[PDB]
DNA sequence: AGCAGAT
DNA sequence: ATCTGCTTTGGGTGGGTGGGTGGGTTGAGGCAATT
């Protein structure tokens, strides 16, 4: 399995994605508000507007801090960026604002019991 | 060792002839400015023969060992030329080497599907024939690029098949690598992988060149990358490629036959059409000068089928049919056709079939069908399965294959009602609707129909009304712009004239032959009667760059003629209708096309009126 | 061990065999290598004469010794042509008794046999391997294999770890040959009682391919063998030689298969002052009278000449003849003779025929599920004559399916995706009966003929044969037939079927006369008079003529003139032929129309 | 490649 | 526990001494019964 040196580094792209999600504004940041709605079980679909990414890139360039071309990278290879964006959102999901019935969900109980079992195993 | 030497020898050839370098540079510049030209170059085998005889002989007789070196040399030259500042990651990962295509003169390798034998395997050949089938285009995996998240480095894998290269290699299954050499997880990067298109076509021997009592044969061809959709069924092509064999051919113990041969086929390098004539400035100026004449219509009409005596008006109608009308579709949805349909009914031996055959030969696109030889499915389309992919699809029929052309139907009255319904639908709507095998679609069939039929009793009877003389439905009859009824009336002067004409025709001898000698290429790349080639050029020019528009004067002429024609005591061989108005407008537009005019004038209306009056009231 | 001795023995036959003062096989080999025909035809009577032991081996185990006689030929060819070349093919000729196709059974397996039959189908050429270059998947070790096509071979199962079947063929370094498949049907007369004719599969190699066409009688020398496709094997014959009475190669390409000595005979025969009489008398020697029909059949066999005008129009060059008449006239016998004299011919009954049976039919391959085209009677008879008997029993649709192939000489198909225009250049000779079985003079001619004017106008000459009871003629016919029943001129008044067929082929491929101006003026005046005669006859009777006279009849007269000229290898047609053509037209078609 | 069997 | 070995998808690179109540389904052509 030989190797090549492509002119793409996913670390700078991941940092750019995180900055775009946490800082972009068009009220508070648009995508942070959408994530807030997602956390409260209101919303179940996050749509990323490439227009917003282009606007953010050009604003960064105008500020002088030029960065990597995110829109072209997404267009040229889009399967990877779904996972990258999902990871970025997972990292920055805000805490819920409205109380919900966690015990009703099967997964919450199952994962709580998994945590308890892991704690018991570690204590041994 | 030898490969590098050959690459150097081909590189020295490309240096000596600068046309290929200039073409490569122009292609690269055009790509940089930008829809996108492929990485292919046409080299003349004659120049290679003049430069180095051994290399030319090797490329013609051992292409496997001589074409890859030349392709690599060309790719190296192109890379040395390239000056793109920033390469996109896809471009860096892309596997797009330059491909080589040939022209010139093949001495004894110019063959046909019938003459290709086992002696020609592993050689560069050129084959001519008709394309009869065409599979669906499916991408083919060549290179895959992966990313190791932990290691932060990309890897790649190269795949090869029996039909993607000229030298035999170990087969590579299409399984994508999942784990790195050290056990890291690998995620495929599709956007950086390389896939190329792939299609398989069948080329059939020309029917007219076949031996006596033998059906034509065919050969399978493969086209990859930029040669994928350069041909459609019913096209005349000249294909250049390498004749190969594949598989184990029964040498594996699984097949117990012991009497089956190897598979064979051609990997194409070039495709050369054999349909549109390229017009020169001299030809265009001659066309215009002729069109300025006041009797151009008569000259062009007479030039059609010089060996058929009489039938002036039918020839004029055939000319107007070759030129066609102007197609208009309205916003509301009404779609007015600009095609002219013609029906000939008459007594036996009146030159109807010969006129059909002449129209078949002259017209740019024309398909031949008869009454008892066709079928409802064979005219519209058939449901079959694709050998390459095993997917359900449709095969175009006679009417669909002749899209934007002409279809000649001989023995129109010998068809069946079930088969007549398909033609009724096609002429009425100009489309084909198909509901079979879970397929719902609408194929476009915009063609002009010229047909010849015989009366019910085999000979037109004046006493009986036209309805009793023709067995076709009235609805089907109303869809023909011009109905010509031709009768063989015995006369002295006419008989002497026709007999003398026939005798003169039968005494022709083609140049290059002796008396009593029964009648039987060099390169691949490449009141006076008007010759047929010039007639074709004229028709192409006129129907390609003229769109006449009506004018109030032609409008007055047409309305007057329609008004007088409909309410007139004299009987008509066909019943007047509002469709006659559309036919009048269509004929006027076509005649305006003949003169190379942007507007329809009084003269065009008066010509259309005279033609329709002759058709209706003799 | 023994193989080298066998090879040495067959090499000494090719180098030591002289019947007088000429080395027949050494000289045959040199002459064949000079024109690039790598083969040697050996007569088995000569081998039985040199050493009978060599014949005993070649006949006891044919598929083991034949491969060792090919290598001997190759070695001798190298010695004779190269001053210090694929394996040479061996073609065999024998005069042993022919085994009937249906008598081949388990007692003849792996033996040399001679048999005759009719070829019904031929396959598209395949490619068989003769020298493979192979490589190993794992260790990449290169090797080669050599194969002879005589089966009792596969890639090595174990390399030379490497798993089973480690070798892959390197195609760009291998060499292949040609292979063809043929279906052989037994002759109609040989078939036993109440049995359908039986087929047999055959395969030929290299220089024995593209030697036959469907529908031609052939004689085959080969090996009756078996190949596995439970404990049964499907038999087949491995051809070692083909002999035919038809020069198919000349017929498909140029003029060939005529020796200068044979060619000289044809010119001498053409120079005969009265060749027309000899040919007329040579057709149906056993049928009394009917001289005009025999002359018409001579003209039909000869054919006219076809022209391709600069504008592209093609003019038919074949002649179509219809025989309408009463029973017992010997129309069917004339058709059965014409089928037997013509180089290519098919005899079909209008009743037992169909539109697809004639022309071509669309068929589906059960394996590939793909439609293909199979030729019918008019394709199988291409370049020859079709004898459609019982023309009146044919259905209206099946008869209508013949118009284009009779006039335009093409078969347009548009069915199951397949869209083409085949070629069918055939002459139709039809026999029919009137409506009432006998031509009844009391009723008008429009009542005795149910054929439409369109189909009738396509026939060049129409013969209305009427049987009149005349005592003198009746006595003559009785004497002739009794002589036939109770009972060889060959003295310049008649030529056998074989010679006549060869002469027809020679004339067709050698001559194509053209009309001179005088003939043109004569034919043109005659056409004007005939058309006037039909009009005077029509004006007299309200009824419209049932036998038409259109331009096709003018072209038919021209074709008859050209055939009469071609009969004598005359490059130009003069008035002496126009007069005969006009006489024949008046004797057949104007005679039919007058009634 | 998954599963079925012999050492 | 390890080494050795067969067979798919569905399709003619298994077949017709396995058949069509084991699935691969439209197109053409011939025949009896219906007209
Ligand atoms: N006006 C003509 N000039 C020259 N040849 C003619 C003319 N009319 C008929 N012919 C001759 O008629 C011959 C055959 O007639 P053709 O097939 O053209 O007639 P058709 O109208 O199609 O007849 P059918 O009703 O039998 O199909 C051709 O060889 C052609 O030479
Ligand atoms: N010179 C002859 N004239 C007529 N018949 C003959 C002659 N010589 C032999 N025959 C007999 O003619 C019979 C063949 O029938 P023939 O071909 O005459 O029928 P046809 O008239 O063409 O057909 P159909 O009676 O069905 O209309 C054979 O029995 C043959 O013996
Ligand atoms: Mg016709
Ligand atoms: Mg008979
Ligand atoms: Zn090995």
């Amino acid at each position: 399995l030989p190797s090549i040196q492509l002119p793409v580094d996913y670390n700078n792209l991941f940092n750019e994605i995180t900055d775009f999600l946490v800082t972009f504004k068009q009220k508070g940041p648009k995508y942070m508000a959408m994530l807030q709605k997602v956390a409260n079980r209101e919303l179940n679909s996050v749509i990323i507007d490439l227009d917003d990414i282009l606007q953010y890139q050009n604003e960064k360039f105008l500020q002088g801090t030029q960065a990597d071309d995110l829109v072209s990278a997404i267009q040229q290879n889009a399967n990877h960026f779904t996972e990258l964006f999902c990871r970025a959102i997972d990292n920055n999901m805000p805490l819920p604002t409205k109380e919900i019935d966690y015990k009703d969900d099967v997964l919450d109980v199952i994962l709580n019991q998994r945590r308890l079992r892991n704690e018991r195993m570690l204590s041994d | 060792a030898v490969f590098g030497d050959r690459v150097r020898r081909f590189q020295e050839f490309l240096d000596t002839f600068t046309s290929y370098r200039d073409s490569v540079r122009s292609i690269q510049v055009y790509n940089s400015n930008n829809n996108i030209l492929p990485h292919r170059i046409i080299i003349s085998l004659d120049d290679l023969r003049e430069f180095d005889r051994s290399f030319w002989s090797g490329i013609l007789v051992e292409p496997a060992y001589f074409i890859p070196p030349a392709e690599k040399a060309l790719t190296d030259l192109a890379d040395s030329m390239d000056d793109v500042p920033h390469p996109n990651a896809s471009a860096v990962s892309s596997r797009h080497p330059w491909k080589l295509s040939f022209k010139g003169s093949f001495g004894a390798h110019a063959l046909s599907p019938r003459t290709l034998t086992a002696q020609h395997l592993n050689k560069l050949v050129s084959v001519e024939g008709i394309v009869t089938k065409t599979s669906l285009v499916r991408p083919k995996l060549i290179r895959s690029v992966h990313y190791a998240a932990k290691t932060g480095r990309f890897h790649y894998r190269d795949y090869t098949d029996a039909t993607t290269t000229l030298t035999t290699r170990i087969p590579t299954p299409a399984i994508y690598p999942t784990e790195d050499t050290e056990g890291n997880k690998l995620t495929t990067e599709y956007g950086y992988s390389t896939f190329i298109d792939h299609q398989r076509i069948t080329v059939q021997e020309m029917p007219e060149m076949a031996p006596a009592g033998q059906l034509p044969r065919s050969i399978d061809v493969i086209l990859d990358d930029d040669l994928v959709d350069k041909t459609k069924p019913g096209d005349r092509v000249n294909v250049v490629g390498v004749f190969k064999s594949l598989g184990a051919g029964g040498m594996n113990q699984s097949n117990s036959n012991t009497l089956i041969g190897f598979k064979t086929l051609i990997l194409g390098n070039t495709v050369y059409p054999l349909a549109r004539q390229m017009l020169t400035d001299f030809d265009i100026r001659n066309i215009n000068k002729l069109s300025k004449k006041k009797d151009i219509f008569d000259i062009l009409s007479q030039s059609l089928a010089p060996s058929i005596y009489g039938h002036d008006h039918i020839k004029k109608a055939i000319l107007l049919m070759l030129m066609g009308g102007v197609e208009k579709n309205l916003e509301n949805g009404s779609h007015l056709r600009g095609d002219i349909n013609i029906l000939m009914v008459g007594d036996p031996s009146t030159a109807k079939s010969q006129l059909l055959r002449f129209v078949l030969n002259t017209a740019s696109l024309a398909i031949a069908t008869t009454g008892r030889g066709s079928s409802g499915v064979g005219l519209t389309a058939a449901v079959t399965t694709d050998r390459e992919t095993g997917e359900r699809r449709l095969e175009a029929g006679a009417m669909v294959l002749a899209d934007r052309g002409v279809v000649c139907i001989d023995e129109f009255d010998k068809m069946t009602d079930v088969d007549r319904v398909a033609i009724h639908e096609v002429m009425e709507q100009q489309t084909v609707t198909i509901a079979k095998a879970g397929i719902h679609t609408t194929l476009n069939a915009r063609c002009s129909v010229i047909a010849a039929a015989n009366p019910v009793f085999g000979q037109y009877d004046v006493n009986r009304d036209p309805h009793q003389n023709i067995a076709l439905p009235d609805s089907l009859l109303s869809r023909f712009d011009l109905l010509f009824v031709v009768t063989d009336d015995i006369n002295e002067i006419r008989d002497r004239s026709i007999s003398e004409h026939v005798l003169r025709t039968h005494r022709y001898l083609p140049p290059g032959y002796l008396e009593g000698e029964p009648v039987r290429s060099l390169a691949v790349g490449e009141p006076k009667l008007v010759t047929i080639p010039f007639l074709r050029k004229y028709v192409q020019y006129a129907k390609e760059r003229v769109i006449p528009q009506l004018t109030q004067e032609a409008i007055n002429v047409i309305v007057k003629n329609y008004t007088d024609l409909r309410n007139d005591d004299n009987t008509k061989k066909s019943p007047i209708t509002a469709r006659t108005l559309e036919t009048l407008i269509r004929l006027a537009t076509a005649h305006a096309k003949v003169r190379l005019s942007k507007t329809v004038n009084k003269v065009d209306a008066k010509v259309a009126a005279n033609l329709l009056r002759f058709a209706l009231l003799g | 061990d023994d193989n080298t001795e066998i090879i040495k023995s067959f090499k000494n036959f090719i180098l030591e065999f002289r019947l007088d003062s000429q080395f027949i096989y050494r000289d045959q080999l040199r002459n064949n290598i000079l024109v690039k025909n790598y083969s040697l035809t050996v007569n088995m009577e000569h081998l039985i004469g040199y050493n009978e032991d060599i014949y005993k081996k070649l006949s006891d185990e044919p598929s083991d010794i034949i491969p060792l006689f090919e290598t001997a030929i190759t070695q001798v060819a190298k010695r004779i042509s190269i001053l210090s070349l694929p394996t040479f093919q061996l073609i065999l000729n024998s005069n042993a008794n022919q085994i009937p196709l249906r008598d081949l059974d388990s007692e003849h397996v792996s033996k040399i046999v001679r048999l005759s039959g009719i070829i019904i189908s031929t396959s598209v050429l395949s490619s068989r391997a003769t020298y493979l270059s192979i490589m190993c998947r794992n260790c990449r070790h290169t090797t080669s294999i050599t194969i002879n096509n005589f089966n009792s071979v596969s890639l090595p199962r174990s390399c030379l770890n490497c798993g089973p079947d480690p070798y892959i063929i390197i195609h760009e370094s291998s060499k292949f040959i040609d292979q063809q498949f043929l279906k052989l049907q037994e002759i109609p007369e040989l078939v036993p009682v109440g049995e359908m004719p039986r087929n047999l599969t055959m395969t030929c190699d290299r220089y024995l391919t593209n030697k036959v066409i469907p529908g031609t009688r052939v004689t085959i020398v080969g090996i009756y063998s078996i190949y596995n496709s439970v404990a049964i094997r499907t038999p087949y014959i491995k051809i070692l030689g083909i002999q035919s009475d038809v020069e198919t190669s000349s017929i498909w390409n140029s003029v060939t298969m005529f020796t200068e000595e044979e060619e000289e005979e044809f010119l001498q025969l053409s120079r005969n002052p009265k060749l027309y009489e000899i040919l007329t008398n040579s057709i149906a020697p056993s049928i009394f009278g009917n001289e005009d029909i025999k002359k018409a059949i001579v003209c039909l066999l000869m054919g006219g000449s076809k022209k391709i005008l600069p504008d592209g129009m093609r003019l038919r060059g074949d002649i179509n003849v219809l025989l309408l008449g009463d029973p017992g006239t010997a129309k069917s016998q004339l058709l059965k003779f014409v089928e037997k004299v013509s180089p290519i011919a098919v005899y079909t009954s209008g009743k037992g025929s169909s539109a697809a049976g004639l022309t071509a039919s669309v068929q589906r391959d059960p394996m590939t599920r793909e439609f293909y085209l199979e030729g019918g009677a008019m394709v199988l008879a291409d370049g020859g004559v079709v004898c459609i008997d019982e023309f009146d029993k044919m259905r209206d649709e099946d008869r209508v399916a013949i118009h284009e192939a009779m006039e335009q000489q093409t078969i347009s198909i548009a069915k199951a995706g397949i869209t083409t225009v085949l070629n069918s250049r055939t002459s139709v000779l039809a026999a029919a009966n009137p409506i009432y079985g006998r031509y009844d003079d009391l009723k008008s001619p429009g009542d005795n003929i149910d054929f439409q004017t369109t189909i009738l106008s396509r026939f060049d000459m129409i013969f209305i044969v009427k049987d009149d009871h005349n005592e003198e003629r009746d006595i003559s016919i009785a004497n002739h037939v009794i002589n036939i029943h109770t009972g060889q001129e060959e003295n310049g008044s008649e030529i056998s079927i074989e010679k006549m067929k060869r002469y027809i082929t020679y004339c067709r491929l050698k001559c194509a006369p053209r009309l001179s101006p005088q003939a043109a003026e004569k034919l043109s005046s005659n056409f004007v008079t005939i058309r006037k005669q039909l009009l005077i006859n029509e004006l007299e009777s309200t009824e419209r003529s049932s036998i038409p006279i259109t331009i096709r009849q003018l072209e038919a007269i021209i074709r008859i003139t050209e055939s009469l000229a071609k009969l004598e290898l005359s490059p130009i047609a003069q008035e002496r032929h126009v007069d005969e053509a006009i006489r024949l037209f008046q004797a057949s078609t104007m005679d039919a129309a007058s009634q």
